[PDB]
């Protein structure tokens, strides 16, 4: 890990002196509260049938998204004070930052 | 297995079909869903956590690459011009569009079958996932190439490897003041970025640069801005015909629609001038994302703010009052105080319908359904994630533009004229630009300027 730099790595590495790997590519995402699965450590909630969360059964996204998302596409609000640009950046911005792969 | 099974067998997490369902009504079908790989493989002593694949700096990265093959394959290596590869089959009238990408079951070619145009190659992986984004990708792609041929002409002794570097630093340079200065405070508000952003002071080594496992859902709050049509404008601002108004159920994947239908430059002329879609608690998403995300190149349409509460589900993520609780905001266990905290007792209703406790409102619904902050396109929670996120990203980055070192004051204050209006004139045909603030300015002519009015970078703090 050099001493003098005058540029970034591809991979982030570096950044940090400390801990040369905090902030890099290909990593585990830091955690700012302990995970909540179904067996402590590994199923998500939802993956047994019956098993309640917290107290309570275990709505489907999918219900969740035909109950609250759910508008009709003609009844959209434009914002007044905010062009596509904005929700545009935004997913750039993204980009640059976190990328979770699957297999 | 995931693409067309419906078992949930690893690393299948299939969302299931609920009775009534308005566009899946054959129960025995679902939504495919591939569990993020997990950091520790099989283990049984480590809770399950995920990976990012790319670097968590405001670096440019989707520009640059977060692996040094990717970054290498990237660069325009037959010359020591220190420029970024181009593609050798196309233009969009005389400038520079991203290279093509061999992929063995590339999803571009399926949008328009007999236009044969492949996904680009960009320093990440889902550049071609709307024309919009590409269009960002072709514009950053084009000013790493004129920042490296301005600083070439500049100092001349200057190999490809410092244009390459020097450049990069530039437009590594650029991301940072749009999102900071221009981005955040629109989304955040004043208040909360006076909160979790005060004015920087120097880099803090202690602060942990990373993303949070909560942050890859939070940040997805941007599928309540996203407007249901491509908005392409001609030279005159005005709808260009054919196709102005395009359906988003078309554009993903639609690669062809960059190459074939007339470049960058419409694209980006729709994105200054159209407005983004606001965030209302009775209009959350469009069916565009909700019914029919990636219905050309895949067997079913999905429901990308399902796909949003599965994902945090399979990563684990506490429900809504823990990161209430994280956040120091009042937890609500009841629907009359969830009704209180939401401004809306119809909503909470809703949402103590499905999860029975606000306990377990999974964080991006919870977030969403929040009422926005004064100024800004947030609630309270996610602007608390968002800002914090962001901080560190800030206070955690060595090579922080602001950081004393990385530039030099003349330096400093050449990048500080720099704004995205004057990166689209730069590097497209485009003559009338958004006055800034860019995120702001949606009406034409009302907040419209020309070229000109514009002042340019002035490298002349980079020659040696
Ligand atoms: C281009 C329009 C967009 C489309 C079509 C889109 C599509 C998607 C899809 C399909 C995923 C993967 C969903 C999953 O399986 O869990 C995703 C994830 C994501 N999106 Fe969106 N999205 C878009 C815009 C945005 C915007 C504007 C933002 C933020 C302002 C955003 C932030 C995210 C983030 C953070 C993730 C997870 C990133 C990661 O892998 O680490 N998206 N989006
Ligand atoms: N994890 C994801 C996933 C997606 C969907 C996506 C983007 N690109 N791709 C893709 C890219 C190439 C490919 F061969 C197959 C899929 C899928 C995102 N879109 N925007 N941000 C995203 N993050
Ligand atoms: C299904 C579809 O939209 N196909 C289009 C076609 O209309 C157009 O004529 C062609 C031009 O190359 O590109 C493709
Ligand atoms: C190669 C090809 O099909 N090009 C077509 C063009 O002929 C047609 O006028 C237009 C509208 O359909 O779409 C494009
Ligand atoms: C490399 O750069 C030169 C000069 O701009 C150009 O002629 C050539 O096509 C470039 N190659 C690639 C792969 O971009
Ligand atoms: O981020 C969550 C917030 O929680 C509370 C305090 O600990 C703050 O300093 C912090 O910002
Ligand atoms: O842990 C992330 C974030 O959580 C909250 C506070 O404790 C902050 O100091 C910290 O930065
Ligand atoms: O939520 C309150 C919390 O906000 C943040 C910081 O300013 C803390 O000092 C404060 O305690
Ligand atoms: C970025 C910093 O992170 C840690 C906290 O102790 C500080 O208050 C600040 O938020
Ligand atoms: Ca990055
Ligand atoms: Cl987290
Ligand atoms: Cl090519």
């Amino acid at each position: 890990c050099p001493e003098q730099d005058k540029y970034r790595t591809i991979t982030g590495m570096c950044n940090n002196r400390r801990s040369p790997t905090l902030g890099a590519s290909n990593r585990a995402f830091v955690r700012w509260l302990p995970a909540e699965y179904e067996d402590g450590f590994s199923l998500p909630y939802g993956w047994t049938p019956g098993v309640k969360r917290n107290g309570f059964p275990v709505a489907l996204a999918r219900a969740v998204s035909n109950e609250i998302v759910r508008f009709p596409t003609d009844q959209l609000t434009p914002d007044q004070e905010r062009s596509l640009m904005f929700m545009q950046w935004g997913q750039l911005l993204d980009h640059d930052l976190d990328f979770t792969p699957e297999p | 297995n995931c693409e067309t099974s419906c078992v949930q067998q690893p690393p299948c997490f299939p969302l299931k079909i609920p009775p009534n369902d308005p566009r899946i009504k054959n129960q025995a079908d679902c939504i495919p869903f591939f569990r993020s790989c997990p950091a520790c493989p099989g283990s049984n002593i480590t809770i399950r956590n995920q990976i990012n694949a790319l670097t968590s700096f405001v670096d440019a990265s989707m520009v640059y690459g977060s692996e040094e093959p990717l970054a290498r394959n990237l660069r325009n290596m037959s010359n020591q011009l220190g420029l970024l590869a181009v593609n050798q089959r196309f233009q969009d009238n005389g400038r520079a569009l991203l290279p093509f990408d061999n992929l063995h079951d590339d999803p571009c070619l399926l949008t328009n079958r007999s236009a044969r145009i492949p996904c680009f190659l960009a320093g990440d992986t889902r550049s071609s996932e709307m024309p919009e984004l590409t269009s960002m990708h072709t514009l950053l792609l084009r000013e790493h190439n004129r920042l490296a041929t301005e600083l070439k002409s500049l100092n001349p002794r200057w190999d490809g490897e410092r244009l390459y570097q020097e450049a990069r630093k530039i437009v590594g340079a650029m991301v940072q003041i749009i999102t900071y200065r221009d981005y955040l405070p629109l989304v955040l508000g004043p208040t909360a970025m006076r909160k979790y952003l005060p004015t920087y002071r120097s880099y803090n080594d202690s602060v942990d640069p990373r993303i949070a496992n909560v942050f890859t859902n939070a940040f997805r709050y941007g599928h309540t801005l996203i407007q249901p049509f491509m908005f392409r404008l001609d030279n005159r601002y005005q709808p260009m015909e054919p196709n102005p108004r395009v359906p988003l159920s078309r554009v993903f994947f639609a690669s062809w629609r960059v190459v074939l239908e007339g470049g960058i430059d419409p694209i980006l002329r729709g994105l200054m001038a159209t407005p983004a879609k606001l965030n209302r608690q009775n209009q959350i998403a469009v069916d565009e994302i909700r019914e029919r995300l990636f219905e050309q190149v895949m067997r079913i349409g999905l429901d990308l703010p399902a796909l949003n509460m599965q994902r945090s589900r399979d990563h684990g993520l506490p429900g809504y009052n823990a990161w209430r609780r994280f956040c120091g905001l009042p937890q609500p266990e009841t629907v009359g105080q969830l009704g209180t905290v939401l401004r809306n007792l119809k909503l909470a209703r809703k949402l103590m319908e499905q999860y029975g406790t606000p306990n377990n409102i999974d964080i991006w619904m919870g977030g969403v359904s929040e009422p926005l902050k004064r100024k800004g396109r947030v609630g309270p929670l996610l602007a608390c994630i968002i800002g914090t996120q962001f901080r560190k990203l800030r206070d955690g980055d060595r090579f922080w533009w602001e950081n004393e070192g990385v530039f030099s004051m003349q330096q400093r204050q050449a990048l500080a004229q720099i704004s995205l209006p004057r990166i689209i004139c730069d590097n497209t045909g485009i003559t009338t630009v958004s006055k800034n603030n860019i995120f702001m300015s949606n009406s034409y002519p009302r907040d419209f300027v020309n070229c000109s009015t514009l002042p340019a970078l002035n490298l002349a703090s980079w020659r040696e």
